[PDB]
């Protein structure tokens, strides 16, 4: 009910980033959900005098047909001066399971301050450029903002003091408008504690990060093998060698002595065995050193395996992996590379915002072209991380595999 | 008196740090100055300017051309910046027929809309007295300054208020707004759509805001910016391409810009061997001569635009189409309609820069362009007819590394038709020779040898000059792939040759590069595997090379 005072970083100019063209049915949406919203004192119509602009798009979030407004405030965030900071919840990753809440509503009760509003400006586009487009900015908090949550701590921790009170076993995190809440109980258990926790909410996603862990890597376990058998894992061996130091490779590169078919089956001796079971024993172990940085970017890396099949490893220093997986869930996108690369996007988004509280920076195996054409259609969360563009086929890719 | 509407300020201000400006008055003949003083006299007495005591020190040059003209550039250098929604104009291809069709054009745009007075001051020029015997004769604006940096958002943003509520009570017609014109449609019967426009331009006179009153000065076809706007179609002015036998890089930039204003609706212009001389430009004088590839070009331009092609407008009850073909050399030509032979527009999309390429990948990002394209012209993203088979973009989708994806769209069988050249295996071949290759270059002496190793015995090694590492590594692959049976499997270390091949190009810039495509087109089965050097693996022989 009272404006907080904010500000830009010093030496920096609001936002002026480009509006990219939408459907008729998007621009239909947005017109629909910002008449709403001026009617409700959340927007208002601004002059030409405002220079600054933030793309603006619209969505349709899960199990709804409800068109949803999606600001991509990306360049305000990182122009927004630092707001300070409360530790992250190392003991949310650990808990049984996980969901998230939408508390971005809550958000437009709380003002913003006057001087600022100017910068949140963002534009309804019209088709063919026939009629000016419909320019707005924010009279309250705005959701995907990175002011909003820090402004509306004090509230929002007032408001789960007295839950938090109850349960103390119950992690309570936040990021963005989303609010992330870690318990061990039953999913009956939980799904009836979370609708106790948004009626809580009212009257003021299963996800189980247990079920995810680390993935090691694995040597093939064969009674014969071939030349292309060997090759392969010697390549592998080798690889692994950056990650590992005591990788060697010497007595199996050793079979592969003379010029034979590739097919052709080559008995190990025993020192290759030897030293390939020293190599299992050695991958075993976890890697030497590995530790995280919080004032270091964290980088994301995916590889299309085939088959709706995904690997991804996020990591901060080159071979030394914070995290890793394989996205493989099949959800309606069998014919559709570009939503199932999304649909990675955002889960692996998701487990970095459970781990350490923030975002990566991701290398999409995909043109920039392609991307940028199709991946709103497919977005469904309310914040946007960064990411470039990988053009040359990476040949680690069946290492991961 | 009928009490006019007031139009509330838009406030502006300068930029942050930065005064009003302050630049020396011109010194202008006598005529000169007796002119300025009868315009400004009847400008102040329209109350467009007023007036104004020696208390103000900004100060702007004025000069007459007789017609007065201010130099504001120094003062568009301190105003802020404003937000103008002209970026991009309407393309024709994308409006909706109309029975009936006005335009009115608002006379004294700028000079009807009052400027913010706490930035008036700012506006403040001099004219000289004769022989500079008295005090010049000081005035500011009280309205939007013609040369401005404000005055057309300021204007658009002011006409936009006050033609909301009578589109918002007028559902059935459809208002445009573009510079200092007002563009009306209707499909009403031509007397109510007459009797609209009166209504119309009444609501504008309530504010003070004048149309033509006569028969409106310009009727079909309409000429605007470089279109032909027609009742039932569309198309571009005609086409003024020059002909001279020794041209410059200006000029081919005018050309160039010419013919692909042209592609728009005329099918079929190619640009890109008059493109290829704009290597090394900001040179504006020169001389370039074309090849036979340029000149059949420019030729088959004329004969393109030989007869007049027009565009019709769009139906949003219909299905939005768009069909490409390939043309050759990284040229793709592309066309927009809802029913046969009836165009909304055209166009073609020229491949990037790149060191290799496939088709496939070059009708991608065609597919991408019409596809933004058509979202900006109409909304809506079109079906799309592509001269490839569906097996064809299975097998690329499934088996490329990358992701990628077309929206919805269908075969259609018009030559040359874009498919897959090789397909690499996934697991060796039993019964194919194992060629084991391998290539060196001395870094100094630019001295290498390239060759192969295989299980059968066959061996070669072949002396190079003015080689690199690289190329050694691909004519060592070259030599294996020239040798060797329909299949054949191929042993290599480079991981520039695998990252290479692993791009599935079908066409490259490297003769080298090419000549293995053309090799690898020839064979029924080819697997390629990759090891590490230099880790003692029998077979890959880097000494063999070495010597
Ligand atoms: C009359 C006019 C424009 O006219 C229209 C105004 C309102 C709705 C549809 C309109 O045209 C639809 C297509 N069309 C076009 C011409 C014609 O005779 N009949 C017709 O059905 C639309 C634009 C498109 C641009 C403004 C958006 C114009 C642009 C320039 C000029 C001139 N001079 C006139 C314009």
């Amino acid at each position: 009910i009272e404006t907080v005072p904010v500000k830009l970083k010093p030496g920096m100019d609001g936002p002026k980033v480009k509006q990219w063209p939408l459907t008729e049915e998007k621009i239909k949406a947005l017109v629909e959900i910002c008449t709403e919203m001026e009617k409700e004192g959340k927007i208002s119509k601004i002059g030409p005098e405002n220079p600054y602009n933030t793309p603006v798009f619209a969505i349709k979030k899960k199990d709804s047909t409800k068109w949803r407004k999606l600001v991509d405030f990306r360049e305000l965030n990182k122009r927004t001066q630092d707001f300070w900071g409360i530790p992250h919840p190392a003991g949310l990753k650990k808990k049984k399971s996980v969901t998230v809440l939408d508390v971005g509503d809550a958000y437009f009760s709380v003002p913003l301050d006057e001087d600022f509003r100017k910068y949140t400006a963002f534009t309804i586009p019209s088709i063919n450029n026939e009629t000016p487009g419909i320019r707005y900015q924010y009279n309250v908090l705005p959701q995907g903002w990175k002011g909003s949550p820090a402004i509306f701590q004090s509230s929002m921790t007032k408001i789960l003091e007295p839950f938090k009170k109850q349960n103390p076993d119950i992690v309570i995190y936040q990021y963005m408008d989303d609010l992330y809440v870690g318990s061990d109980l039953e999913i009956g258990q939980h799904r009836t504690k979370i609708e106790e926790l948004r009626q809580h909410l009212l009257r003021w996603y299963e996800l189980h990060p247990d079920k995810w862990t680390v993935q090691p890597i694995v040597l093939p376990e064969k009674d014969s093998w071939t030349v292309n058998d060997i090759q392969k894992l010697v390549g592998k061996l080798n690889w692994a060698s950056q990650i590992y130091p005591g990788i060697k490779v010497r007595q199996l590169s050793k079979l592969l002595r003379g010029t034979k078919a590739l097919t052709e089956v080559i008995p190990l001796t025993e020192e290759a065995e030897l030293e390939l079971a020293e190599n299992r024993e050695i991958l075993k172990e976890p890697v030497h050193g590995v530790y995280y940085d919080p004032s270091k970017d964290l980088i994301a890396e995916i590889q299309k395996q085939g088959q709706g099949q995904w690997t991804y490893q996020i990591y901060q220093e080159p071979f030394k992996n914070l995290k890793t997986g394989k996205y493989a869930r099949m959800r309606g996108a069998h014919t559709n590379d570009v939503k199932q690369l999304t649909e990675a996007v955002q889960k692996i988004t998701t487990e970095s915002i459970v781990i350490w509280g923030k975002t990566p920076k991701f290398k999409l195996p995909i043109q920039k072209e392609t991307w940028e054409t199709w991946w709103t259609e497919y977005w469904q969360a309310t914040w946007i991380p960064e990411w470039e563009f990988v053009n040359t086929p990476p040949l680690v890719k069946l290492w991961y595999q | 008196m009928v009490p006019i509407s007031p139009i509330e300020t838009v406030p502006v201000k300068l930029k942050p740090g930065m005064d009003g400006p302050k630049v020396k008055q011109w010194p202008l003949t006598e005529e000169k100055i007796k002119a300025l003083v009868e315009i400004c006299t009847e400008m102040e007495k329209e109350g467009k300017i007023s007036k104004i005591g020696p208390e103000n020190p900004y100060n702007t040059p004025v000069f007459a051309i007789w017609r007065k003209l201010v130099d504001f550039r120094e003062l568009n250098k301190r105003t802020q910046d404003f937000w103008e929604v002209q970026l991009g104009i309407p393309h024709p291809a994308g409006l909706k027929k109309k029975k009936s069709v006005t335009v009115l054009d608002v006379g004294d745009a700028y000079f009807s809309v009052p400027l913010d007075e706490d930035f008036r001051k700012y506006t403040a020029f001099t004219i000289p007295s004769i022989n500079n015997e008295t005090p010049g004769i000081r005035y500011q604006y009280n309205v939007l300054p013609q040369g401005w940096k404000g005055s057309p958002a300021i204007f658009q943003s002011s006409m936009t208020k006050i033609l909301e509520p009578f589109a918002a009570q007028n559902p059935d017609i459809v208002i445009y707004q573009y510079m200092d014109d007002l563009y009306v449609g209707s499909d009403l019967e031509i007397g109510q759509h007459r009797t609209k426009i009166e209504e119309l331009r009444q609501h504008l006179l309530r504010w003070g805001l004048t149309t033509p009153d006569k028969k409106h000065q310009k009727e079909p076809p309409f000429l605007w910016m470089g279109y032909e706007l027609h009742p039932d179609k569309w198309t571009v002015q005609p086409i003024v391409l020059p002909e001279k036998d020794s041209w410059t890089v200006n000029d081919i930039q005018k050309l160039v810009g010419k013919l692909n204003w042209a592609s728009q609706i005329y099918p079929g212009i190619k640009v890109r061997q008059l493109s290829k001389l704009l290597r090394g430009t900001k040179a504006l004088t020169e001389v370039i001569p074309l090849t036979e590839e340029a000149e059949l070009e420019l030729a088959e331009n004329r004969e393109i635009l030989k007869e007049p092609v027009h565009g019709v407008y769009y139906d949003p009850s219909k299905d939005l189409i768009a069909e490409i073909q390939k043309q050759g050399q990284g040229q793709w030509t592309y066309q927009i309609y809802q029913e046969p032979f009836k165009n909304l527009k055209t166009g073609k999309y020229a491949r990037m820069r790149g060191a290799h390429t496939n088709d496939v990948k070059q009708l991608t990002e065609a597919v991408q362009k019409i596809t933004t394209e058509s979202i900006v012209i109409w909304g809506k993203t079109p079906k799309f007819k592509l001269p490839i088979q569906k097996e064809t973009w299975e097998t690329w989708w499934t088996e490329y590394w990358q992701a990628t994806w077309i929206p919805e769209w269908e075969f259609v069988n018009t030559p040359p038709l874009v498919k897959l050249w090789y397909q690499l295996e996934k697991e060796p071949i039993v019964g194919a020779e194992t060629f084991y290759v391998d290539g060196a270059a001395n870094r100094e002496t630019k001295l290498g040898k390239a060759g192969y190793v295989t299980n059968k015995g066959r061996q070669k090694v072949v002396p190079l000059t003015n080689t690199t590492n690289q190329k050694t590594e691909l004519q060592a692959i070259y030599l294996a792939l020239q040798d060797s049976g329909l299949e054949v499997n191929i042993v290599t270390d480079s991981q520039y040759a695998l990252g290479i091949i692993q791009a599935q190009p079908d066409k490259s810039e490297s003769e080298l590069v090419n000549q293995i495509i053309e090799q690898l087109i020839k064979k029924e089965k080819v697997y390629l595997a990759w090891v590490p050097a230099h880790k003692g693996i029998g077979g890959n022989e880097q000494v063999d090379k070495l010597v």
